[PDB]
């Protein structure tokens, strides 16, 4: 009866097949997805025929799509954090059993002793989901404002951190200006600053702050003391100047 | 001696998941290989948009 | 007449729009298999290592028993 134990521990010369355990890579992939994803939005706001419709369904269907990827890739990251503590825990489990020996092998399969074994702790992980962040990926801030910039590029979005969040945005009154405050003339290298969210041009900062190591804010001198590295590109203010210059261009040639 | 039977079942088994093993890796790397004619199939047409564009770009 | 050349492949560049849109849907549903598959991957791969630490450890044991044997004779 029970001619072969419930499991026995960690043998030294299996040893490098349990280091090689592990849930392929996906990263390579899953970044490419990401990539085509964007290269899309670039393309429907370059090329969709003439507005008057926004684009609310396109944007609906690519951002589902994009929420759909960002599901799987959490649930695989979660994966990997799962499947790495449950070998961890294994190991340390499994190197405090006695060898197997003679003596050994029958309290083994007796019950005496008991080792751990991989495959039922690897089936009872926990998984939940998501497990977590939101993260406020600068691509899902595109999708979510997109629609309301394209038919008016000026529109005074309010406060955004949490996007993908099912929810109307609070569009403000007025409209913002699609100029930089240090040059007064349209942008063409917008840059959003990271500890405030002021927007200058490039070629505005570069020469702010050029032979300066931390000015504060031109914006009302905004208390925010910057940098060079402080600003980021501006993905949304490229999209409403991008818009507005195709909205100008269509308003001559349509 | 006692072990000769159950032994030669465990090396078995251990052939089928072997095998088993091969068959999934082989699997796996296929879907991969799917995907990526999808990011393929997805460059090209946006390639065609790109020209497409340039033609009206010089209006006609 | 030049006009409508602008429309026709105004419009092609409209359905490519859409094609890209579809296929970034199957994309996506793409991917899940392939997560499927990494996970059915890993999991054969853990009975195979169990199976085979198993048979290492019998070998062992065989081996040592045969010695009380060879031995003790
Ligand atoms: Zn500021």
């Amino acid at each position: 009866d029970n001619p072969i134990p419930k499991s026995v521990p960690l043998h030294p010369k299996s040893g490098k097949y349990f280091h090689n355990l592990h849930a392929r890579d996906l990263s390579n992939i899953y970044q490419q997805c990401y990539k085509q994803i964007d290269e899309t939005i670039n393309q429907l706001v370059d090329s969709t025929s003439p507005s008057t419709i926004g684009i609310e369904e396109q944007v609906a269907d690519i951002t589902s799509t994009y929420k759909l990827l960002s599901t799987y890739e959490s649930e695989s990251n979660s994966f990997d954090e799962h499947i790495k503590d449950l070998k961890k825990n294994f190991k340390q489990s499994s190197d405090a059993c006695p060898q197997i020996d003679l003596s050994t092998w029958d309290k083994y399969r007796t019950g005496e002793l008991t080792a751990p074994k991989l495959s039922e702790l690897y089936l009872n992980m926990p998984t939940p989901e998501p497990a977590t962040m939101v993260n406020n990926t600068d691509t899902l801030k595109i999708l979510k404002v997109l629609p309301y910039i394209w038919n008016d590029p000026t529109c005074v979005i309010p406060d955004l951190q949490n996007p993908a969040d099912e929810d109307d945005l609070q569009i403000e009154g007025g409209k913002i200006e699609l100029t930089c405050p240090i040059t007064c003339k349209p942008y063409e290298a917008p840059l959003i600053s990271r500890k405030c969210n002021h927007v200058f041009d490039r070629d505005g900062i570069q020469n702010y702050l050029q032979g300066y190591t931390t000015r504060d804010c031109p914006q009302a001198a905004c208390s925010q003391v910057v940098s060079m590295r402080d600003f980021v590109r501006d993905p949304i203010m490229e999209l409403r100047c991008k818009i507005a210059k195709m909205k100008e261009s269509q308003e001559q040639d349509k | 001696k006692p072990f000769a039977n159950t032994k030669k079942t465990l090396e078995n088994q251990v052939e089928e998941l072997t095998e088993k093993c091969s068959l999934k890796t082989d699997e796996f790397l296929k879907a991969k290989e799917k995907i990526n004619e999808i990011f393929e199939k997805l460059n090209t047409i946006r390639d065609e948009v790109i020209k497409k564009k340039n033609q009206n770009e010089y209006y006609r | 007449d030049v006009s409508q050349k602008i429309k026709d492949i105004d419009d092609q560049i409209q359905q490519l729009l859409l094609k890209q849109r579809h296929l970034l849907s199957k994309m996506a549903s793409s991917m899940k298999s392939l997560k499927n598959c990494q996970k059915e991957l890993i999991s054969t791969q853990i009975l195979q290592f169990e199976a085979q630490n198993m048979d290492v450890s019998m070998n062992d044991v065989i081996g040592f028993f045969n010695e009380r044997e060879a031995d003790l004779k």
